[PDB]
C-alpha cells in the first residue's frame, strides 16, 4: 500500500 | 495536488519541474546552482525547469537548464523510501530574479501542527489521471509522529513526517513527488509517498529535510 507520487508511481503491495 | 487551488504565475519561485520528455517530479532551488529533490526521482538525464508556470506552453519566463548531476542519499533505500532525497547540480547557474528564486533550508525542525504550503503539478484527482496545465497549492498541517504511524504501522522513520488532513480530500498526488513542502519560508520537507491519495486516513509521507542540513552543504562544498 506504499505508493510514491512520481510518474509513474512505484506501489507496493503493502 | 488534490484539494489544492491555483497558486498563481511564479508565485512560488522556488518551485521546479523536472523533465524527461514529460513533467516527472518536482523539485526545490536551494541556490543558483541545485536543487533538492526525492531520491525516488532519480534519471539520468533530467531537465529542471524553472520559471514555470503553465508546464505545457512557454511563456517568457522559463529558464531550462540540464543537470550534470543527480546524486541520490548515499543510503537511500528504495523499498522502505528512508532518506527519500536527492540534489541535483545545474549545469550552469539560473539566473536569480522575482520569478526564479532559491527557499531557505531550515535551521530547526518543524513542530506538528505547524502549517505549510506545498506545491506541485501533479494529478488532481485521488481515483483518476487529470494533470494540471498550471502550479497549485495546498495548505496543510504538519501532523504528529503518533498519528503519523498510527496510519502507517511500521513504515515511518525518523526521516519521514505526516502532513495533510484525515478526513481526505487535500493532499499531494503522483507527479508531486520531489517538490516542496515549505512551512514559514523554510523548506521543511519533500513530497515522498502515501497510500494512494487524498484519501481517509492516509496523509502524505515527507522526507524531513531538516535532518539533511548538514549532508546538503557537504555535498554542495564537494561538488
Ligand atoms: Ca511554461
Amino acid at each position: 500500500g506504499r505508493g510514491t507520487k512520481s510518474i509513474p508511481p512505484i506501489a507496493f503491495p503493502d | 495536488i488534490v484539494g489544492g487551488y491555483t497558486c498563481g504565475a511564479n508565485t512560488v519561485p522556488y518551485q521546479v519541474s523536472l523533465n524527461s520528455g514529460y513533467h516527472f517530479c518536482g523539485g526545490s532551488l536551494i541556490n543558483s546552482q541545485w536543487v533538492v529533490s526525492a531520491a525516488h526521482c532519480y534519471k539520468s538525464g533530467i531537465q529542471v525547469r524553472l520559471g514555470e508556470d503553465n508546464i505545457n506552453v512557454v511563456e517568457g519566463n522559463e529558464q531550462f537548464i540540464s543537470a550534470s548531476k543527480s546524486i541520490v542519499h548515499p543510503s537511500y533505500n528504495s523499498n522502505t523510501l528512508n532518506n527519500d532525497i536527492m540534489l541535483i547540480k545545474l549545469k550552469s547557474a539560473a539566473s536569480l530574479n522575482s520569478r526564479v528564486a532559491s527557499i531557505s533550508l531550515p535551521t530547526s525542525c518543524a513542530s506538528a501542527g505547524t502549517q505549510c504550503l506545498i506545491s506541485g503539478w501533479g494529478n488532481t484527482k485521488s481515483s483518476g489521471t487529470s494533470y494540471p496545465d498550471v502550479l497549485k497549492c495546498l495548505k496543510a498541517p504538519i501532523l504528529s509522529d503518533s498519528s503519523c504511524k498510527s496510519a502507517y504501522p511500521g513504515q515511518i522513520t525518523s526521516n519521514m513526517f505526516c502532513a495533510g488532513y484525515l478526513e481526505g480530500g487535500k493532499d499531494s498526488c503522483q507527479g508531486d513527488s520531489g517538490g516542496p513542502v515549505v512551512c514559514s519560508g523554510k523548506l521543511q520537507g519533500i513530497v515522498s509517498w502515501g497510500s494512494g491519495c487524498a484519501q481517509k486516513n492516509k496523509p502524505g509521507v515527507y522526507t524531513k529535510v531538516c535532518n539533511y542540513v548538514s549532508w546538503i552543504k557537504q555535498t554542495i562544498a564537494s561538488n
